[PDB]
């Protein structure tokens, strides 16, 4: 009932953001949804006075034909002051045999909103070419993808759930932005019947949907060098490339006698046998390459980055890190859209940005090997999160490609 | 009296921190002073301002300009408006004509008189006031303050539209059948209904307007509508005719203005060119497109509107040097619009990367005019276009599309290979500079024992690097394997230039079309790889 304060930070205006261009059915979807939030007042309409502006946008989740109303609030967050009294992060959700989310984005809206802070919460339905003005909202009830509704909420989330969490208290379970992430160590079964028990005191307190993810995983993947019976001048030139690449990040990598080797101008198909010295050079990089990287440390105040490299054949590789050559985690992703590149690009991203919350609870920023006009474009037409990450975008094809594959 | 409905008020307040106007009446002349006195007179009686007393310290400068046949009083806002607070402008981009639906009928009403109807929120009054300059100085000069959106005032265009918009809401609701536009000081009213049922259906709307005391004017504008420097007709849209004038700039808005209804408007050389300082000839011979230019915009050209019915389709030409061109319509020949497409500035680029550039430009524009996305028809093979994304670092993604073969086409110049090519001499390439001379050198050993090394000035490593690449493929037959340490030159090389500034690369991307195939394979440098260990001590000194 009581509307908790909430300003933006000192010496900053609410966001005045662009909205872009949506299709004629993504324009009726957002009428026929905004049209029934208004008639249960989580929405009014607004007049002129009101500057502000947030774009907003349709999609349709994962496993359901329904259009669903997403609101691009990054601006809106960062601008929007920092909430205190803790969340913290559950270090065993990572590690739980099983992991559930379920979209609880509709609890936020049984509750008010700040009347001073609503008109922040300005977002316009668009019309097709510019021909009526456009129809102008803003929230009444805590919103979805906004910062404050997690933090805000917190104190009637903690109640619904404190019987639950009783009743199983090695089920781990944490929030981020409008989903809800459940870790056990039991079975699919038990797993499907423990998470619908948890949605009974939901329905009573999209919920009927989740994602089946099983952080089990193997972290950073090690670098590995090929075994072979027989090597060419350019198998050898490509494994002292990747050596030296390595060594960047491994002490003690050696090329040397593998170099010794490459001395002489042969023709790059000519088979080249090995030297002893050479041989054991190689066994002792791969030695090294078996031991992960030592002074490797998650810093919670520094920005995680993220890197994705377009392999081919619906292979796609991607590293985690705070600073170059400290990997926290990489991975690979394959087939899973095979005519199209940017369809895969964009659900790479959504994998690798909800890994990213289960890990460290925030989202990292891609470096995307895409045009940006062209992402742009076409993004949100495969987007089936409530979040959204930050991204930029890689203009020069990085050499380090091939030393992923 | 017939109850009106109160049009309700918008709260408006000043920039947050910043107080009113306080600027100084200026000194008029008796006759200017004398006409002020009859306007804001008649105004008064009218409503839309009232005489204030001495309290309000805020003052804006009223003027008078004559003559057609009399005087008007123009009140300078400007220091309000930059006092009052930010508005949501209700419109920013205007419609496209060929988005536009046709009507059988259009009629048009005048409600300029609803203007003056929208009141001004109460507590913002006080911000308006202005004085009226007393005859000699020997009275306090007579002290107004609106009571209604000011003509000239920040605020004024984004609430009258507003507040005409949420009279219109349920007329509009309840008559799916019509369509209704507002510009200026008029309404537009079309349907596809019988002329007979048109006609009422707009004294509908005179009805409801009156509603809240709107008076309608019962009074036949031309065919050609003219409107944000188009021409609308019934059938067809073009722009309003306009032309350009040899000292000269500003053509480039006329004619890329021109450009979205007549084809080929080319404003490249035109565009090279560009303070406002001086003008030098074309010496591109921008004339030879220039002269047909002016010979382009010489017949006139019409474009058609919208079909939800029909299809929508996009068809793109490469006209050269880095232009593309492209019209979008639904049956041949009715162009909806056209428009060009010019490449971004950038060091080196290809044409496939352009098309692709070109659909999401038009996709977007599409998007926009039309709420979908056009079907394309593009000069470029189904097959270049799968080996161009299959293979490409990037991702990258064109929607639905058919070839059209109109060349010239698109196409890949080249292709490296992926393995070593068995059976073809291996050139181990490299090249250096000494910084302080700008000397160095470029060169190559194989393992047949060919070798070159050229001696070069004004140069650096990194363009020693692109001539050693250079010099083994002039160099060598028709399949051939490089071996370089040049990440600089396997970054360009990679990215897959069709086309460069660099006249280097320029030669080897021609280089690289002559060849069968290439393997370019990258080590790295002062590590003792033979071969790029033996050229390295040739051209480091
Ligand atoms: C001459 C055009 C005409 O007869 N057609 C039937 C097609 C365009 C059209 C259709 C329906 C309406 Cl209602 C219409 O009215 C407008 C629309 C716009 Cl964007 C601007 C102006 C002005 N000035 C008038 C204009
Ligand atoms: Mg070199």
């Amino acid at each position: 009932i009581e509307t908790v304060p909430v300003k933006l930070k000192p010496g900053m205006d609410g966001p005045k953001v662009k909205q872009w261009p949506l299709t004629e059915e993504k324009i009726k979807a957002l009428v026929e949804i905004c049209t029934e939030m208004e008639k249960e007042g989580k929405i009014s309409k607004i007049g002129p006075e009101n500057p502000y502006n947030t774009p907003v946008f349709a999609i349709k989740k994962k496993d359901s034909t329904k259009w669903r109303k997403l609101v691009d609030f990054r601006e809106l967050n960062k601008r929007t002051q920092d909430f205190w009294e803790v969340i913290p992060h559950p270090a065993g959700l990572k590690k739980k045999k099983s992991v559930t989310v379920l979209d609880v984005g509709d609890a936020y809206f049984s509750v008010p909103l700040d009347e001073d802070f609503r008109k922040y919460t300005a977002f316009t339905i668009p019309s097709i070419n510019n021909e009526t003005p456009g129809i102008r909202y803003q929230y009444n009830v805590l919103p979805q993808g906004w910062k404050g509704s997690p933090a805000i909420f917190q104190s009637s989330m903690t109640k619904i759930l404190e019987p639950f969490k009783k009743q199983n208290p090695d089920i781990v379970i944490y929030q981020y932005m409008d989903d809800l992430y459940v870790g056990s160590d039991l079975e699919i079964g038990q797993h499907r019947t423990k998470i619908e028990e948890l949605r009974q005191h939901l329905l009573r307190w999209f919920l009927w949907m989740g994602y089946e993810l099983h952080p089990d995983k193997w972290t950073v993947q090690p670098i590995v060098l090929p075994e072979k019976d027989s090597w060419t001048v350019n198998d050898i030139q490509k494994l002292v490339g990747k050596l030296n690449w390595a060594s960047q990040i491994y002490p003690g990598i050696k090329v040397r006698q593998l170099s010794k080797l490459l001395r002489g101008t042969k023709a790059l198909t000519e088979v080249i046998p090995l030297t002893e010295e050479a041989e054991l050079e190689l066994a002792e990089n791969r030695e090294i390459l078996k031991e992960p990287v030592h002074g490797v440390y998650y810093d919670p105040s520094k920005d995680l980055i993220a890197e994705i490299q377009k392999q081919g054949q619906g292979q796609w590789t991607y590293q985690i890190y705070q600073e170059p050559f400290k990997n926290l985690k990489t991975g690979k992703y394959a087939r899973m859209a095979h005519t199209n590149d940017v369809k895969q690009l964009t659900e790479a991203v959504q994998k690798i940005t909800t890994e990213s919350i289960v890990i460290w609870g925030k989202t990292p920023k891609f470096k995307l090997p895409i045009q940006k006009e062209t992402w742009e474009t076409w993004w949100t037409e495969y987007w089936q999160a409530t979040w959204i990450p930050e991204w930029e975008f890689v203009n020069t094809p990085p050499l380090v490609k091939l030393w992923y594959q | 009296m017939v109850p009106i409905s109160p049009i309700e008020t918008v709260p408006v307040k000043l920039k947050p921190g910043m107080d009113g106007p306080k600027v100084k009446q200026w000194p008029l002349t008796e006759e200017k002073i004398k006409a002020l006195v009859e306007i804001c007179t008649e105004m008064e009686k009218e409503g839309k301002i009232s005489k204030i007393g001495p309290e309000n310290p805020y003052n804006t400068p009223v003027f008078a300009i004559k003559d057609s046949t009399k005087w008007r009083k123009l009140v300078d806002f400007r220091e309000l408006n930059k006092r009052t607070q930010d508005f949501w402008e209700v419109q920013l981009g205007i419609p496209h004509p060929a988005g536009l639906k046709k009507k059988k009928s259009v009629t048009v009403l005048d409600v300029g008189d609803a203007y003056f109807s929208v009141p001004l929120d109460e507590d913002f009054r006080k911000y308006t006031a202005f004085t009226i300059p007393s005859i000699n100085n020997e009275t306090p000069g007579i002290r107004y303050q609106y009571n209604v959106l000011p003509q000239g005032w920040k605020g004024s265009p984004a609430i009258f539209q507003s507040s005409m918009t949420k009279i219109l809401e349920p007329f509009a609701a309840q008559n799916p059948d019509i369509v209704i536009y507002q510009y200026m000081d008029d309404l537009y009213v079309g349907s596809d209904l019988e002329i007979g049922q048109h006609r009422t259906k707009i004294e509908e709307l005179r009805q409801h307007l009156l509603r809240w005391g709107l008076t309608t004017p019962d009074k036949q504008k031309e065919p050609p509508f003219l409107w944000m420097g188009y021409e609308l007709h019934p059938d067809k849209w073009t722009v309003q005719p306009i032309v350009l004038p040899s000292w000269t700039q500003k053509l480039v808005g006329k004619l890329n203005w021109a450009s979205q209804i007549y084809p080929g408007i080319k404003v490249r050389q035109l565009s090279k060119l560009l303070a406002l300082t001086e003008v030098i000839p074309l010496t591109e011979e921008a004339e030879l497109e220039l002269a047909e230019n002016r010979e382009i915009l010489k017949e006139p050209v019409h474009g058609v509107y919208y079909d939800p019915s029909k299809d929508l389709i996009a068809e793109i030409q490469k006209q050269g040097q880095g232009q593309w061109t492209y019209q979008i319509y639904q049956e041949p020949f009715k162009n909806l619009k056209t428009g060009k497409y010019a490449r971004m500035r950038g060091a080196h680029t290809n044409d496939v990367k352009q098309l692709t550039e070109a659909v999401q430009k038009i996709t977007t524009e599409s998007i926009v005019i039309w709420g979908k996305t056009p079907k394309f028809k593009l000069p470029i093979q189904k097959e270049t276009w799968e080996t161009w994304w299959t293979e490409y670092w990037q991702a990258t993604w064109i929607p639905e599309w058919e070839f059209v073969n109109t060349p010239p086409l698109v196409k890949l110049w080249y292709q490296l290979e992926k393995e070593p090519i068995v059976g073809a001499e291996t050139f181990y390439v490299d090249g250096a500079a000494n910084r302080e001379t700008k000397l160095g050198k470029a060169g190559y050993v194989t393992n047949k024992g060919r070798q070159k090394v050229v001696p070069l000035t004004n140069t650096t490593n990194q363009k020693t690097e692109l001539q050693a690449i250079y010099l083994a493929l002039q160099d060598s037959g028709l399949e051939v394997n490089i071996v370089t340490d040049s990440q600089y030159a396997l970054g360009i090389i990679q990215a897959q230039p069709d086309k460069s500034e660099s006249e280097l690369v320029n030669q080897i991307i021609e280089q690289l079309i002559k060849k069968e195939k290439v393997y370019l394979a990258w080590v790295p440098a002062h590590k003792g790889i033979g071969g790029n260990e033996q050229v390295d001590k040739l051209v480091s000194a």
